[PDB]
RNA sequence: GGGAUUGAAAAUCCC
RNA sequence: UUUUUU
RNA sequence: GGCUAAUCCCCCAUGUGGACCCGCCCCUUGGGGUGUGUCCAAAGGGCUUUGCCCGCUUCCGGAUGGGCCCGCGUCCCAUCAGCUAGUUGGUGGGGUAAUGGCCCACCAAGGCGACGACGGGUAGCCGGUCUGAGAGGAUGGCCGGCCACAGGGGCACUGAGACACGGGCCCCACUCCUACGGGAGGCAGCAGUUAGGAAUCUUCCGCAAUGGGCGCAAGCCUGACGGAGCGACGCCGCUUGGAGGAAGAAGCCCUUCGGGGUGUAAACUCCUGAACCCGGGACGAAACCCCCGACGAGGGGACUGACGGUACCGGGGUAAUAGCGCCGGCCAACUCCGUGCCAGCAGCCGCGGUAAUACGGAGGGCGCGAGCGUUACCCGGAUUCACUGGGCGUAAAGGGCGUGUAGGCGGCCUGGGGCGUCCCAUGUGAAAGACCACGGCUCAACCGUGGGGGAGCGUGGGAUACGCUCAGGCUAGACG
């Protein structure tokens, strides 16, 4: 099985592709209680289809370039910026908390 | 080499008779008759109240002097039987048992343990009808522990057996006193041994 | 000392100068043909294209090219002809190429 | 707002239990219900009944207790000694069958949770499956 | 090349062989695809000796190659016996 | 803690540091002599407790017990050293093998004579 | 370095 | 002043 | 400079077939088919020489080994907080077996980071191992798997495979030869030397076994390997005797001077017989090969030991090494003399300044025993980093207070989905180890055969209470 992923692009800025964000969910080794990580994946977008906020399934693929092992398989959902204003926010607060 | 050196003096630290000497801890020589207290200059002396691990350890020492074993062996007998399934009392006993040198003191074909020891290691126990010189062999049930014929005509088997005529022998044992043969029927029980031990002291021991 | 693994080692460089002539004329005769197709000259550059391929595929016969990595250099080859053969198209001697 | 509701239950039962209160109202929500409908078939508890309280609906907790004791100290032995939320928001408690546990050596229980729905854990062992641990009672 | 062959698994002087699958380059104690057999050579049991025939007689199918005693004791387990 | 900070920190295992510089951890290390000293101790006791001061092949120079009733010990003896500290000795944290290259055997011991590194004697 | 001194020492005092 | 609270 | 052979190199041919451009068909990333066009094959040798053996060529498939890519996991420091120019992506190209900024030209301006980027420190990783009730902690020697390196650094060539330990080139450090112009080296292979170090072996035998290379074979090579040697370094088995023997010798030790102790211990009586001598004397070894049969199946037959005259069997046969630690409490074992805060002991608490069970010796006792102690290190006791399993009024610990970002957490009812969670099946979880059972060395250690377990992840099927999510509703929280 080629891995699938499901995540929300957050990124449009590049030229035939996108970010995806792919949020995960397990519980912690010793600890336990049901953790939350999050990768980001950049996936191939050859038609320039997907657009920000969509929500895409993400397959694994062979190489297109450096850091570019995954396109895009399907839209599972469309438009939703909450996602991506969550993400931002978060890169925003990185501002502060240098000096 | 296990322990070689005076043994009636250890029927003595015990307080209890210890049967290592073969005869004469039967006459009235033992020396637990008529002085049963410790030895040493110390040994007339009012002991004191001994700490719990004093009772536990001189428990082991109990059951370890009279076997004639190392503690080495000892200690690898116990922690083996605390892995097979059953009672890790008892089974330890059946194993001590099951040791050929003591069989063939069970059996009554020499008077002592220590006895036994040196007429394994001298070959001439038969085992099933090979020759087996190793004390620490142990006994299976089923098997034939005769004495060789090249010894049959030795005069401390013939005498040995000659005060065995008559005399019973343990309930997992038989033996056929003329043609100097012998078997191993089962293991022993708890109930099967007299011995003056108390095993659950002995496990305790080694709890530590 | 003076192992005579060194007959290896004399071996080695005879085999380098054969490979190594093979492929030099590989070389000069594909950049001789795609001249040719850039320059518009259709006949020539095919009656040319022809020998590299020969070229190619003889030194695939040996452990010089042995792989596909003869298949490589022809399709590259007969890839830019027929496009370089795009400007003013005509494809006269037609041998090399498909209908 | 409350933050467990189970738990917030186990305890106004664990609270009610030590000054040996008759009855006890706990907010009302089906999963609760269904909580007490296990105690109540293990005989933790006398039983549960619907009530409203100013409008909104409640459930009153009937616990027991045990006989008058002799001297000093006569309050009777508690039939529900020790009462406690294992799988608490902020750490969830999932189990698979074979890591059931077995409470006060089968004298006490273990609420599960399962997709076959709350059970004991002799009744989720012998229907096979495991689930969310909600609390040990013994 | 994938070869059948011995495997020692013993001790000193007290040799165990494995008839075992593997590439003629591993170790001959290394790791092995598949073990078909063993063989004790002092003949200490009343069976020293087992093969799986219809094991062994698949790896032939593919290309395994005996050595001159993987194939002696092929022979006495009857791989080849055709009749 | 709360379980989300034992998430985000968690528990921190505890270093445990040397008693025994004798670098490379092992388990003896030979010097060389500097001074043969005899120190006053701690409070509640007093004596002449003989030392050393002593380079190592580890690079160090410390202090040393000197065991035994005499001692042969001089200016420029080498020495091996043993670890495990003098009580009673303030920044005394290593003995000295009796028995070794330069260090002779206390004469005349006849009980405990592995430490204190003497022979065993005849009975006629 | 020995006496007084103290349980014994420091100190102090005496050849 | 220093050890020893018997 | 010159001659020459070939299973060396080349040209033409035959095109089963394959390669490549284009078209079409089916599949769906560069998979499979098809048409036209173009391009591509080869090598001989041996005999029992009319037939067979060893090879050669192109293609399809199998088998084995491998390259590359991805999810997840993988130590310390935040007194490392911002890092990044081929850096992130794109188009075209180069390169390779093959994807790819792997490299290049041009275009866009991106990419990564508090879920720890970047920097620093440390370190091969795993199967496993030690420990622990477990959870965990620690570790990665030997054996097995993967990786990386071959004096330090860089680079390629040859080839199916290497950027190659005992192959090549160059730079650097070092040693050796040097006619001073220039050359030769490279034990982290086996042994062995030297240096460092607390410390780690034989310049051994052998090709008989197993395995590897070449050869039709005979055979050759193999410090892989199989064996021997040294070291109590570990484990295991074994001996230093057994039975009789005084209300109890001498000596030594204590003493109430009566006696008590070492102690059945010795002496001595009887028996066995470790060492050592003598005779016999292995398994590990049956194929390759030869003969019959067709060089198959099958049968038949012959040669082949390092260990080694070792193991083992039989005969003879001698009473024949004991040590080390401790005895104030924890902690099993106590008295005398010596010494007087000295000499000394001490793991901690503490002993010793005139009666010390704590120093030193003796007698005695306790513990192990071919060992016994010590030091170092690891886990344990330590619930003393507390997931299991701790805490913060006065013992170490509530931030001086608010506002609020991210994050964590979320009342009652219904429905959808089924991400977490749970169940079934299935693949995977190499071997060895660990566990249980039986078996082979006289036992054991050691070894063999069989059996079972297993978290995790892949895949298919299912359940929906709870957590998640989407849709709707409520008013007990919150707000107005
Ligand atoms: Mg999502
Ligand atoms: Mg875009
Ligand atoms: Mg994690
Ligand atoms: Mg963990
Ligand atoms: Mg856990
Ligand atoms: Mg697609
Ligand atoms: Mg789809
Ligand atoms: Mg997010
Ligand atoms: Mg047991
Ligand atoms: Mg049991
Ligand atoms: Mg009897
Ligand atoms: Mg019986
Ligand atoms: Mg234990
Ligand atoms: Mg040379
Ligand atoms: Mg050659
Ligand atoms: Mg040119
Ligand atoms: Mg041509
Ligand atoms: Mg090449
Ligand atoms: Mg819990
Ligand atoms: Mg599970
Ligand atoms: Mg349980
Ligand atoms: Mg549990
Ligand atoms: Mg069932
Ligand atoms: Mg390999
Ligand atoms: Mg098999
Ligand atoms: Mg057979
Ligand atoms: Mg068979
Ligand atoms: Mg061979
Ligand atoms: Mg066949
Ligand atoms: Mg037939
Ligand atoms: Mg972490
Ligand atoms: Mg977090
Ligand atoms: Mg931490
Ligand atoms: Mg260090
Ligand atoms: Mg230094
Ligand atoms: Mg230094
Ligand atoms: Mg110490
Ligand atoms: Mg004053
Ligand atoms: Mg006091
Ligand atoms: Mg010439
Ligand atoms: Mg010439
Ligand atoms: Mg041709
Ligand atoms: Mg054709
Ligand atoms: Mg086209
Ligand atoms: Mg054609
Ligand atoms: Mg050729
Ligand atoms: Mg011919
Ligand atoms: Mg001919
Ligand atoms: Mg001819
Ligand atoms: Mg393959
Ligand atoms: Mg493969
Ligand atoms: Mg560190
Ligand atoms: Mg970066
Ligand atoms: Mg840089
Ligand atoms: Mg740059
Ligand atoms: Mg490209
Ligand atoms: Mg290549
Ligand atoms: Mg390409
Ligand atoms: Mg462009
Ligand atoms: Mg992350
Ligand atoms: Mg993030
Ligand atoms: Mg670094
Ligand atoms: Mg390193
Ligand atoms: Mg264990
Ligand atoms: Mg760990
Ligand atoms: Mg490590
Ligand atoms: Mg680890
Ligand atoms: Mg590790
Ligand atoms: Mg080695
Ligand atoms: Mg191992
Ligand atoms: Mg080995
Ligand atoms: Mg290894
Ligand atoms: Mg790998
Ligand atoms: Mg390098
Ligand atoms: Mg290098
Ligand atoms: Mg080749
Ligand atoms: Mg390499
Ligand atoms: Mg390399
Ligand atoms: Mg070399
Ligand atoms: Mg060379
Ligand atoms: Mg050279
Ligand atoms: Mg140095
Ligand atoms: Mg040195
Ligand atoms: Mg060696
Ligand atoms: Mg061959
Ligand atoms: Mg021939
Ligand atoms: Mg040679
Ligand atoms: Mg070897
Ligand atoms: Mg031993
Ligand atoms: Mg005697
Ligand atoms: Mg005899
Ligand atoms: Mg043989
Ligand atoms: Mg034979
Ligand atoms: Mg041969
Ligand atoms: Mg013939
Ligand atoms: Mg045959
Ligand atoms: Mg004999
Ligand atoms: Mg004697
Ligand atoms: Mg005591
Ligand atoms: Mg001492
Ligand atoms: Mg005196
Ligand atoms: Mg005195
Ligand atoms: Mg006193
Ligand atoms: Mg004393
Ligand atoms: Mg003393
Ligand atoms: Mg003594
Ligand atoms: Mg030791
Ligand atoms: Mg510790
Ligand atoms: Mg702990
Ligand atoms: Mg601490
Ligand atoms: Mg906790
Ligand atoms: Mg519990
Ligand atoms: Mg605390
Ligand atoms: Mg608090
Ligand atoms: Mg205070
Ligand atoms: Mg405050
Ligand atoms: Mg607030
Ligand atoms: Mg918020
Ligand atoms: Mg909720
Ligand atoms: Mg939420
Ligand atoms: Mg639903
Ligand atoms: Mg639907
Ligand atoms: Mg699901
Ligand atoms: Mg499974
Ligand atoms: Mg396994
Ligand atoms: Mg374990
Ligand atoms: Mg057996
Ligand atoms: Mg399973
Ligand atoms: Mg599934
Ligand atoms: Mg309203
Ligand atoms: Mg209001
Ligand atoms: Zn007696």
């Amino acid at each position: 099985p080629k891995k699938v992923l499901t995540g929300v692009v957050v990124s449009d800025k590049m030229q035939k592709t996108v970010t995806v964000l792919v949020e995960r969910q397990f519980p912690h080794p010793l600890y336990g209680k049901v953790i939350k990580r999050s990768k980001k994946y950049l996936a191939h977008d050859p038609e320039e289809k997907y657009k920000l906020g969509d929500v895409v399934e993400i397959i694994e693929s062979r190489p297109i370039s450096k850091r570019k092992r995954f396109r895009v398989l399907r839209l599972v959902e469309s438009g939703r910026m909450d996602l991506v204003e969550k993400y931002l926010i978060r890169r925003q607060n990185y501002q502060s908390l240098s000096k | 080499g296990r322990y070689i050196g005076p043994v009636c003096r250890l029927c003595r630290r015990e307080g209890v008779k210890l049967y290592l000497k073969g005869e004469r801890c039967y006459s009235p020589k033992c020396a637990m008759e008529r002085r049963p207290y410790p030895p040493g200059q110390h040994g007339q002396k009012r002991a004191r109240r001994p700490s719990d691990y004093a009772v536990r350890l001189r428990e082991k020492q109990k059951l370890r002097r009279i076997y004639g074993i190392s503690e080495r062996q000892f200690r690898n007998l116990f922690e083996e039987a605390s892995k097979k399934k059953g009672v890790t009392g008892s089974v330890f006993l059946g194993l001590l048992e099951s040791r050929l040198d003591n069989v063939v003191y069970r059996l009554g074909f020499a008077v002592s343990r220590r006895q036994a020891r040196q007429l394994v290691r001298h070959g001439h126990i038969t085992v099933n009808g090979r020759r087996v010189d190793l004390p620490s062999y142990r006994v299976r049930p089923g098997d034939e522990i005769a004495v060789a014929e090249k010894s049959r005509n030795l005069e401390l088997i013939r005498q040995n057996l000659e005060a065995m005529k008559g005399r019973k022998v343990g309930p997992w044992l038989s033996l056929d006193v003329e043609g100097m043969k012998g078997k191993f029927l089962r293991l022993p029980d708890r109930e099967d041994l007299a011995l003056p031990v108390n095993e659950q002291l002995v496990i305790e021991f080694y709890s530590r | 000392r003076n192992l005579s693994a060194l007959k290896r080692h004399r071996q080695s460089l005879k085999r380098r100068l054969r490979n190594k002539a093979k492929k030099s004329a590989i070389k000069t005769l594909s950049k001789k043909a795609i001249q040719l197709a850039q320059e518009g000259k259709a006949e020539e550059a095919l009656k040319i294209m022809r020998k590299a391929e020969s070229l190619i595929d003889k030194a695939a016969k040996g452990s010089t090219l042995h792989k596909n990595a003869a298949a490589r250099r022809k399709s590259r080859l007969m890839r830019k002809v027929r496009q370089l053969l795009e400007a003013a198209g005509a494809p006269l001697i037609g041998g090399g190429l498909s209908a | 707002m409350l933050t467990d509701p189970i738990a917030d239950m186990l305890t106004r039962i664990r609270n009610a239990t030590r000054v040996y209160k008759e009855s006890t109202d706990v907010p009302a929500s089906r999963f609760k219900e269904e909580i007490l409908r296990i105690l109540a078939r293990e005989g933790f508890i006398k039983g549960y009944e619907r009530v409203d309280v100013d409008g909104k609906p409640y459930l009153r907790v009937y616990l027991k207790y045990g006989p008058r004791r002799q001297g000093p100290d006569p309050r009777p032995e508690q039939v529900i000694h020790h009462i406690r939320r294992i799988s608490k928001p902020g750490r969830r408690v999932y189990v698979g069958v074979k890591e059931i546990p077995r409470v006060r050596r089968g004298l006490g229980i273990a609420i599960l949770s399962t997709s076959k729905g709350v059970l004991t854990d002799r009744e989720a062992r012998k229907l096979g499956v495991g689930g969310e641990l909600i609390c040990e009672v013994w | 090349m994938v070869k059948i062959r011995l495997a020692r698994f013993g001790s000193k002087h007290n040799p165990h062989y494995r008839i075992v699958v593997t590439d003629a380059r591993r170790k001959r104690d290394g790791k092995y695809i598949e073990k078909i057999g063993y063989y004790d050579p002092r003949k200490t049991t009343p069976d020293w000796l087992k093969v799986d025939v219809e094991r062994a007689r698949y790896w032939l199918s593919v290309g395994a190659q005996p050595t001159d005693t993987a194939r002696r004791l092929l022979r006495q387990a009857g791989v080849f016996r055709q009749e | 803690p709360t379980i989300n900070q034992l998430v985000r920190k968690g528990r921190e295992k505890v270093r445990k540091k040397s008693k025994v510089p004798a670098l490379k951890g092992a388990p003896f290390r030979r010097g060389v002599c500097t001074v043969v000293r005899t120190v006053t101790p701690k409070k509640p006791n007093s004596a002449l407790r003989k030392v050393a001061k002593v380079r190592l092949t580890s690079g160090y120079e410390v202090t040393a017990y000197i065991p035994g009733e005499g001692h042969n010990l001089q200016e420029h003896s080498v020495v091996l050293i043993r670890g495990g500290r003098v009580k009673d000795l303030p920044g005394v944290r290593y003995h000295i093998v009796r028995g070794v290259y330069d260090a002779a055997g206390v004469k005349d011991r006849k009980k405990s004579r592995s430490k204190y590194g003497t022979k065993k004697p005849k009975e006629a």
